[PDB]
């Protein structure tokens, strides 16, 4: 069986680089602590408007189902988790999936 | 099981530069008309599902997703309208 964060690392690899590191900290897969849009401006030095930008775009990426085909069928078991891939899995599909 | 849409390999062929290759696999994909079901219920979708370049903004967005919309519903993978 492979595990959810296995899975993640797999799909946020399809990423740009900058696109998997505004993802990880947004939902706190970095050390268990999310960042604001403001914070990862702080980071890779940018306005809040360009994480906005980048943040928009890579969930609309990470929806589509090359990279969220195989991620659906977690998201029962991981729902209810209280983790951050729970979060990520749930800001992916929504929460009426 | 219904197989993976081949996209997966090359996920930024579908999502991010899309090109004719990639649009004529869509249109041999086994889970075409689930996928332009998908595509109405997704928040946000863009860029080549189910054939179909989806435009990110204004009235041609508008008419891609009705098309797929319809285009689902005709092939047995009706929205879900609790789901948009
Ligand atoms: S129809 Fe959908 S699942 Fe199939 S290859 Fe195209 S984008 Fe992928």
């Amino acid at each position: 069986f492979t595990l959810l964060q296995d899975q993640l690392q797999s799909v946020l690899d399809t990423l740009s680089e900058r696109e998997a590191g505004v993802v990880r900290l947004r939902f706190g897969l970095t050390d268990g602590q999310p960042r604001t849009l403001d914070e990862i401006g702080q980071v890779y030095g940018v306005t809040r408007e360009r994480i906005r930008q980048i943040e928009s775009k890579t969930m609309s990426k990470l929806r589509h189902p090359s990279r969220s085909q195989v991620l659906r069928d977690y998201l029962d078991g991981s729902s209810g988790s209280g983790t951050p891939e729970e979060r990520l899995l749930r800001a992916i599909f929504g929460e009426k999936a | 099981e219904v197989p993976l849409g081949v996209c997966t390999q090359d996920p930024d062929r579908w999502t991010t530069t899309p090109d004719d290759e990639a649009k004529t696999l869509c249109r041999a994909c086994p889970r075409r008309w689930l996928c332009a079901r998908d595509a109405v219920e997704s928040a946000g979708a863009e860029g080549l599902w189910a054939g179909v370049v989806i435009p990110e903004s204004g009235r041609a967005r508008a008419f891609a997703l009705g098309q797929l919309r319809s285009l689902a519903e005709r092939n047995g993978y009706p929205v879900r309208d609790h789901r948009v």
